């Protein structure tokens, strides 16, 4: 499915940039309650993001997602 | 020879990454005040006098 | 490191090598600034103006300053280079 290979595209990236294991990076959690995750992180997940698997989120919007499904559901709405 | 240059503790690198995604999301307004403060010191620089006489720069005994 | 996106290059860079430089800077400015206690003002002069240029040059200029410009410039940075702001696309 999109959904799995999105949210696998996604852990890669969490798993570089905070040092977070893939295995229990789910869609079921959030990022700054159960991750432990800054602002300036979402940055670092933005920009990787752009570089390496091209799709735009903008600024002001990193703030609107919060947990991870919402995150893969809006990469997958575009 | 044995176990002594081994890396302890990962903060610094994560701290020094999270500071350059600063930089790259708004390279436009960090620079303009680094550039501010650049300014700020060097209007200083034109008002500026030396001193040639050495008697002032060594302790009185 | 820019083959993988130019500006996470930056990111990663900044991760790699800021800490280094820094470290270095940030020893070098302190050993240079503790000369300020000297009773001979000159050195103490010499030593404090090595110390306080080293701490801007550090902590403002090459920390902020210098990746802001590679950043601002984006590929016109390598001229006459031909680079790619970013990489072709992967699929997922």
């Amino acid at each position: 499915a999109t959904q799995e290979e999105i949210i696998a595209g996604l852990a890669e990236i969490i798993e570089e940039v905070t040092g977070i294991e893939p295995s229990e990076v789910t869609p079921e959690k959030s990022f700054v309650d159960d991750l432990d995750i800054d602002s300036l992180s979402m940055v670092e997940i933005a920009v990787q993001t752009e570089d390496k698997y091209g799709v735009k989120i903008p600024d002001e919007d990193l703030a609107g997602l919060r947990t991870v499904g919402d995150v893969v559901a809006y990469i997958q709405k575009l | 020879f044995g176990k002594l240059l081994e890396p302890k503790r990962m903060a610094r690198v994560r701290g020094w990454r999270k500071v350059g995604a600063a930089i790259v999301r708004w390279p436009g307004p960090i620079l303009v005040g680094a550039v501010a403060l650049a300014l700020v010191g060097l209007l200083t620089l034109p008002g500026y006098r030396t001193n040639y006489n050495d008697r002032n720069y060594l302790p009185a005994d | 490191e820019i083959h993988a996106g130019i500006n996470t290059g930056i990111i990663r860079a900044m991760g790699g090598s800021g800490s280094v430089v820094t470290a270095a800077g940030l020893v070098f400015a302190f050993t240079m600034m503790s000369f300020a206690v000297s009773e001979l003002t000159v050195m103490a002069q010499v030593g404090t103006t090595i110390g306080m240029g080293l701490l801007f040059d550090t902590l403002i200029v090459r920390s902020f300053m210098t990746p802001s410009i590679a950043a601002l410039l984006g590929k016109w940075f390598w001229w006459p280079q031909v680079v790619r702001q970013r990489p072709i696309p992967q699929p997922w």
